[PDB]
């Protein structure tokens, strides 16, 4: 309370300070249980590369594979990489990748970029302007660089099979003119059944326990049970209206959890003013005390307040009816507020009380009618 | 079609002409009001990162930003409980009726509670409750007043109006039986008291009837809760609008926050992350400006709600079309959801006749003019009688004052002024 | 405590600007709050995109304090137009509008002053000490009906009186303080006394 | 003067659209103000930030 009002004094009063939450106890990991190691040998280290024009596309499915391995190595020139972190590949995964495999001038690898300008890259081979994956590339100098006078150029992802034939040429005596070896990796993030993944291992499954899980790569914490959610043979995951996955089928046992957030909700601190009592109470708001001198109101579980079977006028109103005050040796006492006296009006169809006498009041009523006024140099204020 | 103002009357008028109602009609014109709205908290930072360190040390960077709408949120909240209080308690004790309800032939048993019931509304507030009708750190809080505790003060304002009238509004209630309440009540209209008193079951069954068709206005036109279920309406359709905000991408990789984390590094992380940061604070900037304009529309109607209540239950309204239409006799609160509703009873004047009619009559070169109401002649005699119901009666010196002589008035006329005191001295 | 909603106005509007103070203190992405590190530490063409988050946070931090400023005026615009309906009717005047000028029926008012607001101290006669008595809506005498022309019938038992409505003042019941309509059968719960005929 | 207010709330409000027209000429931190002048100068991709 003290730091949610920044103040070392507390004036008689409900605070809501803090938001309660159950805590993760363990992370639970889930990926498709299949064992395959991918082809990514098969690509990086071929025989020959297609020209520009005509570059193939390798599919990689079904199976698991390390990027670090890649990462780590002496051999490439670029790495870089869109939509994903070359350091984040082993802790996510993936429905298709695909490889597209060329040879190029090294003065025209910033073509095979997203949205990039260039011949190469209008007429041939367009990298999407909403790519995701990387762009991995080695000088072949050693191999290509016989000289080679073969390789060719002239919507994103379209093969192009006067003239509109031009062709490098590659001496091993060329830096920029030299053919480099490029390889893009595009991967498929769809909302469908994981098959190409990191090499990370899969945990057993937890329910009812709250838990830091990962599912495929949907990282998230969250209590997990099963569900009577009838999902359709097709369909992987489920949505809230705020886009949060809120249920998953496990990739291993194929069953349709529920996704539950663990049990939290807002902190509300009842005190009288530190000018008084250091005793305090606390209304964990919109939850049932099962998860949390204690006592069920239907605004949250308070704790820390004694219920007292009388009623009084609303000292501190913590809602649905319910208020709470310091008294009688003393501590903080929670009641269902009074409305006032209650009085039979002692009517009858012949009965009149007329006043034998008067008082006069003098009421006083206060009323605001003019605020400071203030006025700001928003010139000075944000520039100084 | 061009849309129609409404029938067109060519008024009767002519400087000697006058239209008095020889009878009446009493009319109960509901009235519904907005009180309160729902009384919405949002956690800033669940709603804008929820559940990240990652993007919390972000939003860190935009200081008091986060806690200025919990504050604000925080005062919308406290006040909506302060609308309800100011315009329902108005009363200092829990006023009820007798066991037996001999009101004078006025039957409420459709508008004091109803002991067949968990909640003890009355039959009318049950057919206004059935016509009225999350994990991103949004929350939703109770009323301090409960609708069982609504509808104690409702029947605690009402159970003083029938048996005391106005007087509970000064004092503490003063019982008076309701066939003399009336009486008061027709004389603050400027109605003679007899007037109720010779019309008293037909009075009776008038208002009965309205109260008839209160039922049946509620229970067939859902369109009568029309600003009670669009203030339920508005503060779900914006809860709504900001929950849709947490899809949206405002110019990040994705809109689910956890689905950067697992994919990029902090260096590409942070880019991202402030664009959903950036667009989800506007966001929650506009909900709360929306909600602080929108709860300043509802306080306007509380403290206007608040002003019925003290004037038309508490009191009886001079006020012309304030507490209903007619001239006011008094209203009856019923509770709604996020709502009050007031039963408006009034006198509405409703059969004339046209009569001749003259400002002042000479007598013997004395002008008279009226104590109290106007002249009038069905054509062959002249009488007086009160403004607001045909009652004639004979022109005497107790009814009418001198002053000056004939010369000075445009449109006189000559009639006898009987003076009583004569015959009770010759016979 | 009285004086609650003063002291109110004047807290909200310090509360406002000292958090548009410390408003200044926030990094909003920038590599420093104090404008003046960015602008030494940094050349004037990197410098530049750090200068637009302060000048972005800090723009949307102005207009955050004069939305709710707009706001907080029209709520005391709504209550300095009270004040002034209050002043004309309660003060310049006597009010028939019940609990508008304070509970019980009201006399007359006297305003005062206050830091940034008004003070009415508004007079009311409350009634007090009741009596309970029988009481009838007319008087037969002669067949005839009286109905008393101000105020109510009351008896202490044992005789008839008319009295006015808000403070018991007996007066014996005569052609003087009732008038007649109709006959003694039309009316319900009508009583029979003498009406003295002065 | 007497017509004020009504004369008043016909200004505020055409001050209010003029403010909100005058807005479209401002760079906000963009080469420049004109979008089209963005579109036919800066490729589709360059032209976005
Ligand atoms: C007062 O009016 C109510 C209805 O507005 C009367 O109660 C209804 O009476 C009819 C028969 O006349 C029954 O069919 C209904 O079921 C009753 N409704 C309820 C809710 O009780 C009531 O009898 C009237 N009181 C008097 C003294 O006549
Ligand atoms: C005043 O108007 C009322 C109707 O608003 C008249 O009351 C009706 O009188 C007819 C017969 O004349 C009856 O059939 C109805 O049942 C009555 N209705 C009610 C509610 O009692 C009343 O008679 C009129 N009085 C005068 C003097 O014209
Ligand atoms: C105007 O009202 C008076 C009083 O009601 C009417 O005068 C009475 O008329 C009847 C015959 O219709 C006589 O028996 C009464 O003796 C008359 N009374 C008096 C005081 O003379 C008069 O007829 C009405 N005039 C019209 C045009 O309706
Ligand atoms: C009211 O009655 C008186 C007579 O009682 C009328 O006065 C007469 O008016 C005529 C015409 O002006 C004169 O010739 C007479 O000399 C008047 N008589 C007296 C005694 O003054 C008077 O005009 C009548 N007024 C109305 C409005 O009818
Ligand atoms: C009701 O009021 C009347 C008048 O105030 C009381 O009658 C008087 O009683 C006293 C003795 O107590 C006599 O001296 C008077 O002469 C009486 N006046 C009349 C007009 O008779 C009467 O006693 C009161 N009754 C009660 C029950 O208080
Ligand atoms: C008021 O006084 C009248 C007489 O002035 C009473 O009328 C008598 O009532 C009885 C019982 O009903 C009849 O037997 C008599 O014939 C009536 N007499 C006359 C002259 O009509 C009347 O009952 C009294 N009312 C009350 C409420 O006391
Ligand atoms: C390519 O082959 C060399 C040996 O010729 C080996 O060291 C390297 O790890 C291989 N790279 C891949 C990606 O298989
Ligand atoms: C995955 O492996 C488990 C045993 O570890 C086996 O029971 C399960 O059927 C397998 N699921 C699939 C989809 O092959
Ligand atoms: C508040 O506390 C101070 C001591 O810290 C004491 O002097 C003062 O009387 C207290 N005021 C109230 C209202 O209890
Ligand atoms: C709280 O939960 C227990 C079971 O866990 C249940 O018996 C009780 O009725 C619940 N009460 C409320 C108000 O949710
Ligand atoms: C309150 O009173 C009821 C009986 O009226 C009793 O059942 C209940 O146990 C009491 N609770 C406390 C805390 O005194
Ligand atoms: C009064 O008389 C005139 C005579 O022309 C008539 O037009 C008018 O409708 C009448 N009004 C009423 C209320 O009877
Ligand atoms: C009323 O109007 C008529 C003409 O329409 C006129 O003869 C008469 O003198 C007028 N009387 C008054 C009192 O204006
Ligand atoms: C009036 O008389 C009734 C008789 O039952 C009694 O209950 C009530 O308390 C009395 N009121 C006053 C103010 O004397
Ligand atoms: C008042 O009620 C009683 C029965 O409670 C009855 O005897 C009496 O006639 C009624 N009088 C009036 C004015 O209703």
């Amino acid at each position: 309370t003290k730091c949610t009002l920044k103040s070392f004094t507390v004036e008689k009063g409900i605070y809501q300070t803090s938001n309660f939450r159950v805590q993760p106890t363990e992370s639970i990991v889930r990926f498709p249980n299949i064992t395959n190691l991918c082809p990514f040998g098969e690509v990086f280290n071929a025989t020959r590369f297609a020209s520009v024009y005509a570059w193939n596309r390798k599919r990689i499915s079904n199976c698991v594979a390390d990027y670090s391995v890649l990462y780590n190595s002496a051999s490439f020139s670029t790495f870089k990489c869109y939509g994903v972190s070359p350091t984040k590949l082993n802790d996510l995964c993936f429905t298709n990748v695909y490889a597209d495999s060329f040879v190029i001038r090294g003065d025209e690898v910033r073509q095979i970029a997203p949205g990039q300008t260039g011949k190469i890259a209008d007429y041939n081979y367009k990298l999407p302007d909403d790519f995701t994956g990387c762009v991995i590339a080695w000088n072949s100098n050693n191999l290509d660089s016989k000289g080679n006078y073969n390789y060719l150029y002239r919507k994103p992802f379209e093969r192009d099979i006067y003239f509109p034939l031009q062709s490098y040429g590659f001496q091993p005596t060329n830096v920029g003119y030299q053919p480099y070896r490029v390889v893009v990796l595009s991967f498929e993030l769809l909302h469908a059944p994981a098959t190409v993944c990191g090499p990370k291992k899969s945990t057993n499954l937890v329910k009812n326990k709250c838990v830091n899980f990962n599912f495929n790569g949907l990282t998230g914490t969250g209590v997990l049970t099963e569900s009577n959610k009838k999902f359709l043979p097709f369909q992987q995951f489920g949505r809230d209206i705020a886009d949060t996955t809120d249920a998953v089928r496990d990739p291993q046992t194929l069953e349709i959890l529920d996704i539950t957030p663990c049990s939290f909700g807002g902190v509300s601190v009842i005190t009288p003013g530190t000018n008084t009592s250091n005793q305090v109470a606390v209304l964990y708001q919109g939850v049932n005390c099962t998860e949390v001198n204690v006592f069920q109101t239907r605004a949250g579980c308070l704790i820390g307040a004694e219920h007292v079977n009388n009623s009084y006028e609303c000292d501190i109103p913590i809602g649905a009816g319910i208020c709470a005050s310091y008294q009688t040796s003393q501590s903080i006492i929670a009641y269902t507020m009074s409305l006032g006296a209650e009085n039979s009006v002692a009517y009858s169809n012949n009965s009149i009380a007329i006043p034998t006498n008067f008082t006069i009041s003098v009421t006083t009523e206060i009323l605001p009618v003019s605020m400071t006024k203030t006025s700001v140099d928003c010139t000075m204020y944000i520039c100084g | 079609y061009t849309m129609s103002l409404g029938a067109e009357n060519s008024v009767a008028y002519s400087n000697n002409s006058i239209a008095i109602p020889t009878n009446f009609t009493i009319s109960v014109t509901t009235e519904i009001l907005p009180v309160s709205m729902t009384k919405t908290s949002v956690d800033c930072t669940m709603y804008i990162c929820g559940d990240s360190t990652e993007c919390s040390n972000l939003l860190l960077q935009y200081g008091s930003f986060c806690t200025q709408l919990n504050r604000a949120l925080t005062g919308i909240a406290v006040e909506q409980d302060k609308n309800t209080q100011e315009v329902f308690a108005q009363v200092k004790q829990i006023y009820k009726t007798p066991p037996i309800k001999d009101f004078g032939g006025f039957n409420f048993s459709q508008i004091l509670p109803d002991p067949s019931k968990p909640s003890k509304r009355s039959f009318i507030e049950d057919l206004l409750f059935n016509k009225v009708t999350k994990f991103n750190g949004l929350t939703v809080l109770p009323p301090l007043l409960t609708d069982e505790m609504i509808a104690q003060y409702t029947s605690a304002l009402l159970a003083g109006t029938i048996t005391s009238g106005w007087t509970f509004g000064a004092g503490a209630a003063l019982q008076i039986p309701f066939a003399m309440q009336m009486a008061y009540r027709f004389n603050g209209i400027g109605v003679t008291q007899n007037v109720l008193y010779e019309n008293q079951k037909l009075i009776a069954n008038q208002f009965n009837s309205a109260i008839g068709k209160i039922q049946d206005s509620l229970s067939s036109t859902a369109s009568a809760l029309g600003k009670l279920q669009d203030v339920v309406n508005q503060n779900a359709q914006a809860l709504n609008t900001l929950v849709k905000q947490l899809s949206s991408n405002f110019g990040a990789i994705s809109s689910v926050l956890n689905d950067i984390l697992s994919r990029l590094d902090k260096v590409e992380a942070e880019v991202q992350i402030d664009r959903l940061i950036t667009g989800r604070l506007q966001s929650l900037q506009t909900y709360v400006t929306q909600q602080l304009i929108r709860a300043a529309e509802i306080r306007a109607s509380a403290n206007l709600a608040a002003t019925k209540m003290s004037e038309c239950v508490l009191g009886q309204s001079k006020r012309v079309d304030f507490c209903g239409k007619g001239y006011h006799l008094m209203s009856f609160p019923q509770s709604a959801p996020h709502g009050v509703v007031f039963l408006h009873v009034t006198y509405v004047p409703a059969q004339e006749k046209n009569f001749t009619t003259a400002p002042a009559i000479c007598h013997d070169g004395k002008a008279h003019f009226p104590r109290e109401g106007v002249f009038v002649s069905n054509g062959t005699h002249w009488f007086v009688t009160q403004r607001n119901f045909y009652e004639p009666q004979i022109i005497t010196t107790d009814n009418t004052f001198v002053s000056g002589n004939c010369d000075v008035v445009i449109g006189i006329v000559n009639n006898t002024v009987y003076d009583p005191l004569q015959p009770e001295l010759d016979s």
